[PDB]
């Protein structure tokens, strides 16, 4: 039981860190094209899917 | 001044530009910006465009370059002379542009910047420029013709 | 020169001066002096006077401003022109002074330093200045008007 | 430029010479070299010769003073005036030399470095210089009169 | 003609010359000699000196350049102009010669070949050349400044 719980917590931490890292990197890659272009349409849907 | 040289060991290793309140410099160019006001700005990385960006001091915002995406075919101006825009590609005569000229801006006849020169292709009689520009929707895009090398 | 502007981010936000062999800079002005010889000396705090001081380098001790405690009523000058000294107050016409003029010394008709300006108050007709001066006994005193603002 | 001054506190306290494609600077002269590229290169110590040396930058390899070991009796020159060589000793007129002249090379009638000056002695009629020169075998030899003061 | 260009794909990769009765060309030069009488000769690989050599055909024996080991300091001639030789070093002004010029001979005031150019080093305002020369006893040697790039 000790080994199982420790393994589950380690898996949860690694997976949550990877998921958050991928989502934040996605936001950076999606939004950067528009930060360098202040005069852009910036559709509202962009702020809903990539944020 | 609209263009600021970047010095590594006392020699110019590139140029930084300020457009619409934001400063851009080549990500692959190492060294300090030869400007106390710009050298104090902490810039964010944008690996998609091989450049770093950030905001400029309030004193400079009033005189930054104007962004534009209207890029009809024809000739454009840049530091070393005129630039030809054809087939959605920027090209210049052979011998115009090289190592250390990365980051220079390309402007139309209205003084608006259309692309940032990061590199190019050395052909027999002409050269093709690897530049960062905006599409018809005003979204930043990087154009890197096959064989382009950073300057 | 004898007055050395103090620069923070490549912009002047005050002025340092050398009086009687000592380098005086305002305490509320943060930044580095635009020099290499005077900027390498460690400065002591004088928070009671909103001043900092240090020893002038041996090669610079001779090229310093003289000061006097005798301040007869009349007109004095500084970087921005004439300054009126009456009713125990230093004052300049409205709008002549402003933020950034911190540490600029005031000179008499003989070229001697009489006060170091740290701030001021805008009155109905003239702006009163908050300065560090020496009383009739030559003792350093902080003479500030009511509601003075640091510059 | 082939001879560069050395600065410690903003004033010149000696010289660093580019002779033979190598930097020659006295050891008793502390400070940075006027040229930024010559100051950026690591130098080796030769205590037996009271001088410090190192390889010059690529661009300075050709732009260097040539040296000669032949110094027959006659006259030579340096930035303080003419230099007279007699009895195998370098003697300058009374009072010509002094503090800060160390590191300056003595040039012949062809512009070649004959010796590097390090100090001197006032004999009451003429001044003898402490120099670093080359013997009849072309080997570096230090020649200093007894009691010579490092300059 | 006593010098023959070497071309691989129609571009000049180097030059060959007839000195003393032998045909000389560098190892690093690829392509065929335009003169079929020389190109058909089997050349020995003298990797010690980066030179290929062979026997001049009897029909070409008259097209032979005289050589000498007597090379005092002074100026020498070659296809790009004058060449300065001093301190056992061959030097040309920067920009005089480059890739493709290897194998050219250097001639004295009597038209005798004193060296064959293999490459060079750009030393500021001057470029040092890597050359194959004969020592004071007439023995073939290879002189290579550090960092020399084959031409």
């Amino acid at each position: 039981t000790i080994i199982g719980l420790c393994t589950c917590v380690a898996i949860i931490m690694v997976s949550c860190v990877t998921s958050v890292w991928l989502l934040c990197r996605t936001r950076n890659l999606c939004i950067t094209p528009y930060k360098l272009a202040p005069n852009a349409q910036v559709p509202i849907l962009l702020a809903l899917l990539c944020c | 001044d609209k263009t600021f040289p970047i010095m590594l060991n006392g020699q110019v290793n590139g140029y930084a530009c300020v457009v619409g309140g934001r400063v851009f410099k080549p990500l692959h160019v190492e060294g300090r910006i030869d400007n106390e006001q710009l050298a104090a700005i902490k810039l964010k990385k944008a690996s998609i465009y091989d450049l770093e960006y950030g905001d400029v001091p309030q004193c400079m915002k009033s005189d930054t370059l104007q962004y534009t995406s209207d890029k009809p075919p024809g000739f454009y101006n840049w530091h070393h002379g005129a630039v030809q825009y054809e087939n959605n590609r920027f090209t210049v005569p052979r011998g115009v542009g090289g190592k250390g000229d990365s980051g220079r801006p390309i402007l139309d006849n209205k003084g608006r910047v259309v692309a940032i020169v990061l590199g190019g292709v050395n052909e027999g009689s002409r050269t093709a420029l690897s530049v960062v520009t905006w599409n018809q929707k005003g979204v930043t895009v990087k154009d890197t013709p096959e064989g382009s090398e950073p300057w």
